[PDB]
């Protein structure tokens, strides 16, 4: 209703006026299937400018960091309707955030259920089980003898809607969820999606055997992209279709521009004997003249010596200098990135010509001095 | 009740579920509706109502024939009605067309 | 592996044994039980079996132990205090009255220090806490002459009152507080004494300490209370277990934290602050635990072992200083009442029931299958009675909005807001006919203008009053009422109820008749005296209403 | 008085480390890829995108507008303006390996 | 069991302890006594030690009558006693009350020397007290006494024997009559007549001051509250022809009663809420008590020998909660589902508290409603009769009430749980002035109501 009579009444149910003059409320308010103990006392007059409003400990926890936002919302509020919309607004938002601590499941369909359907897998299948029992983490073999994983993220009801499928392979993956479908079902589906991208794989695979391949380290199934070396101090990289796999990819050079440009020459010259019934290096091999390395250099393959930060060598005659005190990151900076960098975190404080604060990739102490 | 002059909200009175010493020895020890009709002669009809009194021949004027005798005919006479549902004396309703 | 075991179990009653009064003690191996009997049992930890059984007469009511001079001390109800060789030159031992020391008989708490016995004694209105010697050579086993004696003045009286003493740092089957606060609670006198405190529990809930030192009386020299017995806080209940605790834990550990407990559950944790002054402050915490609580204990570490009559529950106060809430598990061991705690956790019990219990704390193909199984089967025995709740709490939610809305209409009645809008209830008279004799009839009309449905739990009352001025002869009838369930009423919607007014006796109706309608609420129904009436309409029907042209 | 924490504060280390990187003017966006290719590098090669997507919708307060009003704001209007438009123009590069659930909660806002 | 080769059980200080007549040959059959003990390993019992006992003279019908824990007088230590018949065919029957010690060492307490045999309800109780009948004739034998004494006054049947604060032993055989075992012959807040006809077993489970809360059950498979004889919370049970309730505790509250049958079947129903929690069959047998060492209470659930000539095979152990034992990796699921089940232990303890701080806001507000509207007694009490078809509630008047000043009424209303339909009830006010004694002086002002009954005796009852 519009006057908070019939619609404080409709709206919080469980808040029962213990005097006449509406002044002390009591009892219970409402959020997501709960019920907290909340006891609100007004002044005189019903003036929220001033107001006392306790609660159960239990909420107290739950309105951890808003206990500013609800002070104001006090003294901001035009009426008590209003007040317990926010309030509960805010609750909703809480809960549903620090989503971690509130699940209780209908166990009779759920864990039993769930038990039922890893058995209509099969136990080598399931990897990892969270104790939640929210995530689980499931296997998948190709042809090939190749291991796919598939991670499922499920709700409070399994069997009602979707489980959220995270999945690596570089394709998006769909999965028809119907109340009837189960595990076997979308395991069927990711089955079909594997033997599928057969090709791909086989792509990667071969490369990564046949060449020296040196960016993406220990690839990943998503990565399109393979920055092999060739020669010294010249690389090709090569971003590659999933979908016609052996077809031309969008590729180009980095090093010497001396070295390069005969290169790129002779690659727009045999760029039309590209062939899709060949390998992508049968085809690279024979198109650019040449033979790769397989590892001119395993041990010192590269580690990338730039910024971190903007990722150049050569900022302005500056050398990438400063680094970490650390043996996991060792990784360079600049002067500019970095004193740019830590400046702006809340972690850092300067001494006369000192900067103290986190290195950015590892968050260990690292010093700057200008 | 529906039908009435004041369309008043008079409380349905769901004459009593059991009798009282009924439901003392239910404590103590622990689908359709019927219809009926008839069919009659408009020319039997016609007859017996001429001395006609006003209005549409036949339907209306058989209701108000049987129920002259009831003291809401004349609601009925006004609004001329060939089919209502009234209550009773024991609460159940009944539906009476002509 | 089995975290707990039996010993033995005992005579008990119906329900389980009274608290307060049954007692256990542990020496080395040997163990020293009491049931709130007149009996005293000693048991090998080793082997269950009994080493001693001592019939007293009348109802044993506390113990104590001295393990140098290998003597237990053994308040008797009406008798006085007997002492017992432990060495004591059918397994059932009667004691002689030769044991008897201090024929008080009139005594009913009474605690140890180490050369030194105090007793505390009822006796008219005034409570007297006293302090013995005790012969600290090991000759005929005396009291001495009394050192002193005082009176409780601020005691005027089941639950027996409780005794603890507290030594400072410096200086025994007591406690030791930390310098701080020692000086916190008793004061510098004590501090530079070095004088133990003795507490004492009253049934009150108020929580006393005196100066040891400080009572040193005789017949010249009486002490005076007022002086001497100081009162720490009152708890409004009464106290079942005093001690002190190590929080910040980085045989005698210095305290730094102070514990009582009552019978409902309040506790009330004290310690040393320094803070936001530049001094020293108390810090008070008077939480609220569940239930009767009905013993208590401490184990190592800030852990209080107590028990209310559902559960055996553990609260930590170890870590502002200590804690907001104490929050507060079970360990899933019953009603225990009479613990201890020896410290190594191995502690023993008495169970409600009679139970002498010793409480220990700290993959495989298709077995674990059949775990499975069982842990399944558990969750689907539980889930049934999580269900069962829900549905209470159900109830409990339709039984609040039902009365929300009672509040509602309540306030709205009671309130004038100039006109009288929730419900209303107008009278009228009508003249109808029976048998032969014009009839004068009333009808009530109840409508509902408001939103509220007026549900279940309400009920209207009519009373229609006869004439007034109570005579010489109280009439036949005076008045008559009238009274009908209103159900489900809803809003716009209305009821009417017709009576008779009229001369029934006599041709007599007496005119200036008021018929005044009310409603009254029921709080049982939809689940001291205990209802409320509200006023409706009162009409006065005259003459010029009871005309007929 | 004038504190505020950056509204990324309390994410993990990685997504953390991308979005604090694309706050930086319109190279934001390379930044972003470089970011990308020097975490494949490190121990936790994975970019459960889906835990960041989550991340992006989930709301918390704010008062702006009158000086009493409270709103619910989703991340994505929260952090920076120039993060979002560097965020978008990353996503564009990175579409085919996001699952399509979780990214269409960002187009619904 | 009752032979010279059977056996029977019973349960103390958890654990299982099984008396075995055994014909040696020299000489007459032994008492074998085994005391076994759950593994929690092994997921069996394992005999933790024996005792013995050499009955003297070679004569037959050695017999096994009953067993328990009793409760020593001369200690206070509860002991299990056994019960031997030893018949020489003579007319004439022994009885033996042996008790058994900490030690596996046995003690005579009772010779006892009848001559006809002894059947129906023998009832042993806490001093260690036989109490037996044949044709009506209710003996009892203290073995403080060590005489047969009878009971002076006549019953039926016993249907609870036990001690009882301040009065020291007592019997409801008849549901008026409560004895002492003293001087033969409180029967006043005792159930009843009217369940009196139905009621063929009672458990009593608390005593106050005289206020006993009861539980009973019944012909017709009932199982029935009492508070002052006041009948809250009925049951009804599956099974037919219930023989016993013994009582569960099994945590926080979680308090069962778990009903024994006639028919080798058994219920436990839950208090909170009167109501079948399990139903099991052909149980050969049933104890209650920590088998474990978990500190609360588990049954033991025995299936019949049929199986085996075997005692402890076919076992079930239960809470009926968390602790369940009986007679390809999986395994990264199990401390997922071990959290799970401590979770729904967890969401169990705090509803409870949850409701009761409902029930506590419930009350807050009955009160505040009160104080709202708003100390001298304007009304002694009330008081009413029945007349022939008329009730007549009255109430006496205090000075306070002035009827000068203030016309007063007085009506009835109908609780609408019974009343689920509207009548209208009329009440006529009558007010009645008596002089006391006038040959100040006292007036009695009395105020008082009537209506016809036969209306409001619709539902047997009414208030
Ligand atoms: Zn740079
Ligand atoms: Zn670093």
């Amino acid at each position: 209703m519009a006057v908070t009579e019939a619609s404080l009444l409709r709206q919080c149910p469980l808040l029962l006026p213990q005097n006449r003059s509406k002044t002390v409320y009591e009892g219970f308010i409402s959020a997501q299937g709960r019920d907290f103990h909340l006891r609100i006392v007004l002044p005189e007059d019903l003036q929220l400018k001033n107001a006392r409003l306790l609660c159960s400990w239990q909420l107290r926890t739950i309105l951890s960091g808003y206990h500013r936002i609800v002070q104001q919302r006090m003294q901001h509020s035009p009426d008590l309707m209003s007040f317990m919309m926010e309030l509960k607004m805010l609750l909703e938002v809480a809960l549903k955030n620090r989503q971690e601590l509130y699940a209780l499941p209908p166990p009779p369909q759920f864990y039993s259920s769930l038990i039922e359907e890893i058995g209509t897998l099969g136990w080598d299948k399931l990897v990892y089980a969270d104790t939640c029992f929210s995530t689980i983490k499931l296997k998948a073999e190709d042809a090939s003898g190749r291991e796919h994983l598939i991670t499922l993220k499920l709700k409070a009801k399994y069997p009602a809607e979707s489980p959220d499928y995270f999945v690596d392979f570089p394709v998006p993956f769909c999965a028809s969820w119907t109340p009837q479908s189960s595990l076997i079902s979308i395991y069927s589906q990711f089955l079909a999606a594997i033997e599928s991208l057969k090709a791909f794989w086989d792509v990667m695979d071969e490369i990564d055997e046949k060449t020296w391949v040196l960016e993406p380290e220990k690839p990943p199934r998503s990565a399109t992209a393979r920055r092999i070396a060739l020669g010294n101090n010249v690389s090709i990289n090569i971003e590659v279709d999933p979908r016609h796999p052996t077809m031309l990819p969008e590729c180009f050079f980095l090093g010497a521009d001396h070295v390069v440009k005969p290169l790129g020459i002779k690659l727009s010259r045999n760029i039309h004997l590209w062939d899709p019934e060949n390998s992508v290096l049968q085809n690279l091999k024979d198109v650019l003249e040449i033979d790769f390395p397989a590892r001119a250099i395993l041990e010192k393959s590269d580690f990338t010596m730039d910024c971190g930060i903007c990722y150049a060598y050569q900022l302005d005659g500056t050398i990438p200098d400063q680094v970490c005190d650390n043996s996991q990151c060792g990784q360079p900076f600049h002067q500019i990135c970095l004193y740019e960098w830590l400046r702006g975190l809340l972690t850092s404080r300067q001494s006369f010509n000192i900067i103290f604060g986190e290195c950015p990739y590892c968050s260990k102490p690292i010093t700057l001095k200008m | 009740p529906g039908l009435a002059p004041p369309h008043t909200r008079a409380p349905s009175p769901l004459g009593p579920t059991r009798d009282p010493v009924a439901t003392f020895l239910e404590t103590c020890r622990e689908l359709p509706p019927s219809v009926a009709s008839i069919k009659v002669s408009a020319e039997l009809l016609r007859a017996a109502l001429k001395d006609g009194h006003s209005g549409v021949p036949l339907c209306c004027a058989t209701l108000q024939w049987l129920l002259a005798e009831n003291a809401a005919v004349d609601v009925v006479r006004a609004r001329a009605l060939s089919s209502i549902q009234g209550v009773a004396p024991d609460g159940a309703n009944v539906h009476l067309i002509v | 592996a089995p975290r707990v075991r039996y010993l033995a179990g005992f005579c008990c009653p119906l329900g389980g044994l009274a608290a307060g009064k049954p007692r256990v003690l542990c020496h080395e191996a040997e163990v020293f039980l009491s049931t709130g009997s007149e009996l005293v049992y000693v048991y090998d930890q080793e082997g269950g079996l009994l080493t001693a059984a001592f019939r007293f007469p009348d109802q044993v009511w506390h113990l104590e132990l001295l393990a140098p001079r290998r003597l237990l001390y053994a308040l008797c109800a009406r008798r006085g205090l007997y002492c017992l060789s432990l060495d004591h030159p059918s397994p059932v031992i009667p004691v002689d009255p030769d044991a008897c020391i201090l024929p008080d008989a009139a005594l009913c708490a009474f605690t140890l220090l180490d050369s030194v016995l105090v007793t505390l004694v009822q006796g008219p209105a005034r409570w007297k806490m006293q302090l013995f010697e005790q012969p600290c050579p090991g000759e005929d086993p005396r009291p001495g002459g009394q050192i002193g004696e005082v009176e409780l003045s601020s005691y005027t009286p089941h639950f027996l009152p409780v005794l603890c003493s507290v030594s400072p740092s410096g200086s025994s089957g007591g406690f030791t507080l930390e310098d701080a606060l020692f000086g916190l609670l008793f004061g510098a006198d004590a501090t530079l004494l070095q004088s133990p405190v003795v507490l004492c529990g009253l049934p009150d809930g108020q929580l006393c300490c005196v100066i040891l030192k400080a009572l040193v009386t005789s017949r010249s020299a009486p002490g005076d209370p007022n002086a001497l017995v100081k009162i720490l806080h009152h708890l409004e209940e009464p106290v079942i277990f005093i001690g002190a605790l190590k929080t910040e834990p980085q045989e005698d550990v210095h305290c730094d934290c102070l514990v009582a407990f009552g019978h409902h559950g309040r506790m009330l944790a004290i310690k040393a602050s320094w803070d936001e002054s530049g001094k020293l402050v108390p810090e008070l915490r008077e939480y609220c635990l569940p239930g009767p609580v009905l013993c208590a204990a401490c184990g190592g570490g800030g852990r209080v072992y107590h028990s209310t009559p559902s559960d055996l529950c553990v609260v930590d106060l170890s870590r502002q200083p200590e804690e907001g809430p104490g929050g507060l598990p079970p360990m899933l061991c019953p009603a225990s009442l009479n613990i201890c705690s020896v410290v190594s956790t191995k502690l023993l019990a008495l169970s409600a029931k009679g139970r002498l219990m010793t409480c220990s704390l700290d993959m495989t193909t298709e077995s674990a299958g059949q775990k499975i199984k069982e842990l399944l089967s558990g969750i689907g025995n539980i889930s049934e009675r999580v269900s069962f709740l829900k549905k209470a709490v159900d109830q409990r939610n339709k039984a609040l909005t039902s009365l929300n809305e009672a509040m509602n209409v309540s306030c709205a009645l009671l309130s004038s807001g100039t006109g009288p809008r929730p419900i209303s209830c107008t009278t009228s008279t009508t003249w109808s006919r029976l048998q032969t004799q014009d009839v004068l009839m009333a009808t009530c009309v109840l409508e509902n203008s408001s939103s509220f449905s007026l549900d279940q739990g309400w009920t209207l009352c009519i009373q229609v009053l006869t004439s007034s001025c109570a005579l010489d002869l109280d009439s036949a009838c005076s008045a008559i009422t009238y009274t009908i369930p209103v159900d489900q009423l809803g809003p716009g919607a209305r009821r009417e109820v017709t009576l008779p007014l009229g001369p029934g006796e006599n041709g007599g109706l007496d005119l200036p008749v008021t018929v005044s309608c009310t409603l009254f609420y029921s709080l049982r129904e939809v689940v001291e005296q205990e209802g409320v009436c509200l006023p409706l309409s009162r009409h006065t029907v005259d003459m010029l209403q009871c005309l007929r042209f | 008085e004038g504190v505020e924490p950056a509204p990324w504060a309390q994410l993990e280390a990685p997504a953390r480390l991308l979005l604090q990187a694309l706050q930086a003017g319109p190279e934001g966006a390379r930044r972003g890829l470089g970011v990308l290719r020097a975490l494949g590098s490190r121990g936790w090669e994975p970019f459960d995108w889906g835990r960041l997507l989550e991340a992006l919708c989930r709301e918390e307060p704010v008062v702006q507008g009158p000086d009493g009003r409270l709103e619910l704001k989703p991340l994505l209007l929260r952090l920076p303006r120039i993060c979002q438009r560097n965020l978008m123009s990353l996503l564009m590069a990175v579409r085919p390996s996001l699952p399509e659930s979780g990214l269409l909660s960002v187009l619904q806002i | 069991m009752s032979s010279n080769e059977q056996e029977r059980l019973l349960c103390y200080n958890g654990e299982v302890l099984v008396f075995q007549l055994s014909k040696g040959n020299t000489k007459t059959p032994i008492l074998h006594v085994r005391r076994m003990v759950f593994d929690r390993g092994t997921k069996v019992f394992v005999q933790k030690s024996t005792g013995f006992f050499t009955i003297k003279e070679e004569n037959s019908h050695l017999k096994i009558m009953c067993c328990n824990c009793v409760s020593d007088f001369r200690t206070g230590i509860n002991l299990p006693y056994i019960v031997i018949e030893k018949n020489k065919k003579n007319n004439v029957f022994e009885y033996f009350l042996l008790i058994l010690h900490s030690t596996n060492k046995f003690e005579m307490r009772l010779s006892f020397k009848l001559g006809y045999e002894m059947k129906d309800g023998l009832r042993v109780l806490n001093g260690p007290l036989i109490l037996w009948r044949h044709v009506k004739a209710f003996f009892f034998i203290s073995s403080q006494t060590g005489k047969v004494v009878s009971v002076s006054g006549n019953f039926s049947s016993i249907q609870w024997a036990g001690e009882i604060e301040n009065l020291g032993m007592v019997l409801l055989g008849l549901k008026e009559c409560c004895l002492s075992e003293e001087e033969c012959t409180s029967d006043i807040y005792i159930i009843p007549p009217a369940y009196s006809s139905v009621v063929t077993y009672v458990h009593i489970c608390a005593t106050e001051i005289l206020r006993i809360s009861l539980i009973a059950l019944t012909r017709k498979n009932q199982l029935i509250s009492f508070q002052n004889g006041t009948p809250k919370n009925v049951c009804q049970l599956p099974f037919g022809d219930p023989c016993a309730v013994q009582l569960m505790d099994s945590g926080g509250g979680n308090l069962f009663f778990v009903v024994s049958f006639i028919s080798n079947n058994a219920c436990a129903v839950w208090k909170e809420s009167f109501q079948v929690a399990a139903k099991w069959e052909k149980l050969s047998l049933v104890l209650i008590d920590d088998f474990i060492g978990s500190g609360t209470e588990q049954v033991l659930l025995l299936f019949k020998d049929s199986l085996n000539s075997d005692c402890l095979t076919s076992f079930k152990i239960t809470d009926l909660g968390k602790i369940n034992y009986s007679s390809e990796n999986r395994y990264l699921v199990v401390p997922p589902l071990e959290t799970g089940l401590k979770v729904c232990f967890s969401s169990f303890r705090e509803l409870r508290q949850h409701l009761l701080l409902k029930e506590k806001i419930i009350s807050k507000s009955y009160k505040a409603l009160i104080n709202l509207v708003q100390s001298e007694q304007l009304v002694e009490k009330i008081w009413y009769r029945v007349i022939d078809d008329s009730l007549v509630v009255g109430v006496k008047t205090t000075s306070s009430l002035k009827l000068s000043l203030n016309d007063v009424t007085l009506s009835l209303l109908m609780d609408q749980a019974h009343d689920s339909r509207f009548r209208l009830l009329k009440c006529q006010n009558r007010v009645i002035k008596l002089s006391t004694n006038p040959f100040k002086k006292e007036c009695v002002q009395i105020i008082t109501a009537v209506t016809s009954l036969s209306p409001l005796l619709t539902f047997s009852k009414f208030c």
